[PDB]
């Protein structure tokens, strides 16, 4: 039969009160439109498993997870190229400007404010860590986390 | 029972007491369909006699219905049959364990359950198919405290042996007409390989009372059945965690 | 791709079951007639087999907060929805170090990582 995908969305996705894009990764995307937010796609791929979907298999046994995601790292690429696709869609919702003004009428890029903004997200990651425990030593592991996001990390 | 199952019968005043001698012998050993029995057979030293009689060398399935209704005051019995689902499940996990090492692990419980009802054992007779030298001095090391013997014309030599094998075969015939058109069961038989032809899932496969341990088994699923691979045929964090980015929507 | 909320709020529920095994071909398979009556209720979860190989199983919740859903395909459809899926492990069940249950722990943690 045809391709099934086993998704974990967020429980607030049920009520009215979205659309999935290829974005280039700042290292697929869905975004709502009447919300208006941003989230990332993680597919959980292990060796060797495949789903019973009721009366039907699955091979691959691959596990989508519809996450959060901070426009900040995403709209990043746009300016990190001077240094001093669907990507329109992507920038233009409400708010933005107000979020903006941490990294970069007028937009200009600034290394100075982009340095402490990232270091706020390491000792905001490092909480996580202590909420929901992994397995002090956490300032190298919480700096490795938000490496995944950023290609300035190598410089940081 | 769960995988497999014990039938018995009540021990006998006369064999707690008398120095009793017991026989060991299989039957569906090698069928690809159903499930493999284990019967044990003990009497009293001195009613060998009464024995003697209901001795084979064969026997015909309506005669070994006679003679297990004969046997059924001095002469007891213990059955263990193991489930088709049970003999894939001991073959096909992770670390293999052989049908000689299955049988023979078998032999030893009903031993020990004769020893464990307060049966006075002095003596015990076993049935194999070749080379007793290993399998004797692996029984003899188990039951040290008495005398172990193990040959492959047991059935043709004693009478307990003989009596202990007409329990095991009526047992097997009993649960195939339970279940009950494939034939005999075994691989070498043209209607058997026929009828698991006819019973190939591209899923599942085969179902519980066929043992998929078998060769004749193994091949056919190759062929019909869908593949199926198993366990056996920072960066850190993810890696550990078996998570990746996605790419593929 | 894009989807509403209705099939969301409207999808029947479903049964789910995480092999430790890869099954090649997509497609219906005889689950209520094969691997359904063949489950036993355990001390240690359920058991089941599988090709004739031994498998113990878990019943895996969703993470709090969330639901589980079955998307076919632009628009993808929900044709299903879910509380919890049986996960199952060769011999064993599944230890709590396992790889599916340590991506379940990531919401929780993706929550604070992406706040304001």
């Amino acid at each position: 039969g045809a391709r099934q995908h086993v998704f974990l969305v967020s429980e607030y996705l049920k009520d009215a009160s979205l659309m999935f894009v290829k974005l280039v990764n700042p290292c697929i995307y869905l975004f709502n439109m009447c919300l208006q937010q941003l989230f990332e796609v993680k597919v959980f791929k292990e060796k060797h498993h495949s789903w019973f979907i009721n009366q039907s298999v699955q091979s691959g046994g691959l596990l989508h997870f519809a996450t959060p995601v901070d426009p900040l790292f995403l709209l990043l690429h746009y300016l990190i190229k001077a240094d001093k696709p669907n990507c329109i869609l992507l920038l233009k919702l409400p708010g933005l400007e107000k979020l903006l003004h941490h990294v970069t009428k007028y937009y200009k890029y600034s290394k100075e404010k982009t340095l402490k903004w990232l270091e706020k997200k390491v000792n905001q990651t490092v909480a996580a860590l202590k909420t929901n425990n992994v397995n002090e030593d956490y300032i190298r592991y919480a700096h490795g986390l938000i490496s995944d996001y950023i290609p300035k990390e190598l410089s940081d | 029972n769960t995988g497999r199952c014990r039938l018995s019968s009540p021990v006998p005043a006369v064999c707690r007491k008398e120095p009793c001698v017991l026989g060991v012998a299989e039957a569906g050993r090698g069928p690809v369909l159903g499930p493999m029995v284990y019967a044990i057979c003990y009497c009293p030293l001195p009613r060998l006699a009464d024995l003697e009689a209901l001795k084979v060398a064969t026997l015909l399935e309506s005669e070994r219905e006679r003679l297990f209704a004969k046997m059924e005051d001095f002469v007891g019995w213990a059955l263990d049959v193991l489930s088709p689902n049970l003999i894939s499940t001991s073959m096909l996990g992770r670390v293999k364990y052989n049908l000689n090492s299955l049988s023979h692990d078998t032999a030893t419980g009903l031993i020990q359950y004769a020893l464990d009802q307060g049966v006075n054992v002095t003596q015990v007779f076993v049935d194999t198919v070749g080379m007793p030298e290993t399998y004797q001095a692996r029984l003899q090391q188990s039951f040290p405290g008495i005398e172990v013997t193990v040959k492959a014309k047991a059935a043709a030599l004693y009478p307990v042996v003989s009596a202990a094998s007409i329990c095991a075969k009526v047992a097997r015939d009993q649960a195939v007409k339970k279940w009950q058109d494939y034939g005999s069961g075994y691989p070498n038989d043209p209607k058997t390989k026929a009828w698991l032809k006819e019973h190939v899932e591209p899923v599942f496969g085969f179902p519980q009372f066929v043992r998929f341990s078998w060769r004749t088994a193994q091949t056919i699923l190759e062929k019909e059945a869908e593949d199926v691979i198993w366990e056996d045929s920072s960066h850190r964090y993810f890696l550990e965690r078996g998570l990746e980015s996605a790419t593929s929507l | 791709v894009h989807l509403r909320s209705a099939t969301l709020r409207d999808a029947v529920p479903a049964t789910l079951h995480l092999l430790p095994c890869e099954v090649a071909v997509d497609g219906p398979a005889p689950v209520g007639r094969f691997f359904t009556p063949a489950i036993r209720q355990g001390p240690e979860g359920l058991e089941v087999s599988f090709r004739g190989r031994c498998l113990r199983g878990e019943e895996v919740a969703v993470p709090p907060g969330l639901v589980g859903y079955v998307m076919v395909t632009r628009f993808i459809g929900a044709t299903a929805n879910f509380s919890r899926f049986t996960l199952w492990g060769l011999e064993t069940i599944p230890g709590p170090d396992a790889k599916v249950r340590g991506a379940l722990t990531w919401p929780s943690l993706a929550a604070a990582i992406h706040a304001q």
